């Protein structure tokens, strides 16, 4: 959709295989914190939080915990000590026209800094003297909703990156998603050593 | 780190007739340019923004064109108060930071 | 009238410190955009330093780690303390409101020389 305001899905009850997460071909960057790939691979969870949108390639570099900047201070603030991994891919064609791929409006104007995962979508004016543009202009009259203009001339870092980012929840735990060893057909007639779910 | 290029360096062109200023740029600006005409003597001003919106109360006169790495600020009719500094501002990575020009000398006469 | 007026600009010996102010009149600076900008004499110009409406600032490169940009919103103020001034910093300093890309910087200060002794 967008950064402003994004898309969220909350994982729960599965398999997670991971197979094609971060294997698949086209994944630009991929970096988790406190998580090994593998580890993650093995790793197991009561729920999962997936949070995906579109933001300029020029502002990725402000996806971090507490990484500062425009887009991760007052569109979408992720805590300090988050622990998961964010991918970023360059869809430059996917999401891109000559005449501006700009439905998005990302956020420019705040009043106060973001606390973590603080949805703040609105449709206000940001201003400095009494009213707003909807009875004054010019002086005061701003909009926080910028479009992004998003055309195939842009460079790199002006090509929408879509990112998505995990963040694994582990209080109170009745661990739903887990599932990383499952095979080996069981051997019969002779002595052995069997483990059975443990 | 966009490094821009104006030119010519400077310019004598005789009253009421046209002006023709050019501003180079070494990567792609698009349409996120701004051109400021600092009197001798104080601060700039904002004449013509992006690619060629004309700031509020700055004259029709002048007309901001180009994209890419090279824009051009065109006066219709010098008079003899047009004699100043110009400097094409871009503003294509806005989070703090910005780079600006070499600027260009214009006179009259 | 609209208008930002400065001070602190003046000669200061070098390794010594130094503190820019800026005042604003008609105009919030606690909820507006601030930049600072300088001009070293017959050169171009560069932006300084930017301070939020939430307190998070920025600072160039050039000058990152040496100045820190605050404001009195009591008053409607804002401020520039620098420190070991050195042979580059003699220059003439602005105070400016940028918007961005609904109106790029507009009303600037009347500026300030800082020199230093050589």
């Amino acid at each position: 959709a967008s950064v402003y305001a994004w898309n969220r899905k909350r994982i729960s009850n599965c398999v997670a295989d991971y197979s094609v997460l971060y294997n698949f071909a086209p994944f630009f960057a991929f970096k988790c914190y406190g998580v090994s790939p593998t580890k993650l691979n093995d790793l197991c969870f009561t729920n999962v939080y997936a949070d995906s949108f579109v933001i300029r390639g020029n502002e990725v570099s402000q996806i971090a915990p507490g990484q500062t900047g425009n887009i991760a201070d007052y569109n979408y603030k992720l805590p300090d000590d988050f622990t998961g991994c964010v991918i970023a891919w360059n869809s430059n064609k996917l999401d891109s026209k000559v005449g501006g791929n700009y439905n998005y409006r990302y956020r420019l104007f705040r009043k106060s800094n973001l606390k973590p995962f603080e949805r703040d979508i609105s449709t206000e004016i940001y201003q400095a003297g009494n009213k707003p543009c909807n009875g004054v202009a010019g002086v005061n009259c701003y909009f926080p909703l910028q479009s992004y203009g998003f055309r195939p001339t842009y460079g790199v870092g002006h090509q929408p990156y879509r990112v998505v980012v995990l963040s694994f929840e582990l209080l109170h735990a009745p661990a739903t998603v887990c599932g990383p060893k499952k095979s080996t057909n069981l051997v019969k007639n002779k002595c052995v050593n069997f483990n059975f779910n443990g | 780190e966009i490094v821009m290029t104006q030119s010519p360096a400077t310019l004598s062109v005789s009253p009421g007739e046209r002006a023709t200023l050019s501003c180079r740029a070494s990567q792609s600006v698009s349409s996120d340019l701004a051109w400021y005409q600092q009197k001798p003597g104080q601060a700039p001003r904002l004449l013509i923004y992006g690619a060629s919106t004309r700031a509020t109360g700055i004259p029709a006169r002048f007309s901001g064109s180009g994209s890419g790495t090279e824009f051009t600020l065109t006066i219709s009719s010098l008079q003899s108060e047009d004699s100043a500094v110009y400097y094409c501002q871009q503003y294509n990575n806005w989070p703090p930071g910005y780079t600006f020009g070499q600027g260009t000398k214009l006179e009259i006469k | 009238e609209v208008q930002l007026v400065e001070s602190g600009g003046g000669l200061v010996q070098p390794g010594g410190s130094l503190r820019l102010s800026c005042a604003a009149s008609e105009i919030t600076v606690s909820r507006n955009y601030m930049s600072w900008v300088r001009q070293a004499p017959g050169k171009g110009l560069e932006w300084v330093s930017v301070m939020f409406a939430g307190g998070s600032t920025f600072y160039a490169d050039s000058v990152k780690g040496r100045f820190t940009i605050s404001r009195d919103n009591s008053k409607n103020t804002l401020y520039l303390q620098m420190n070991s001034l050195r042979a580059e910093d003699t220059a003439v300093y602005y105070c400016a409101r940028d918007l961005g890309v609904v109106g790029a910087t507009d009303y600037w200060g009347q500026g300030t020389l800082v020199t230093v002794s050589s």
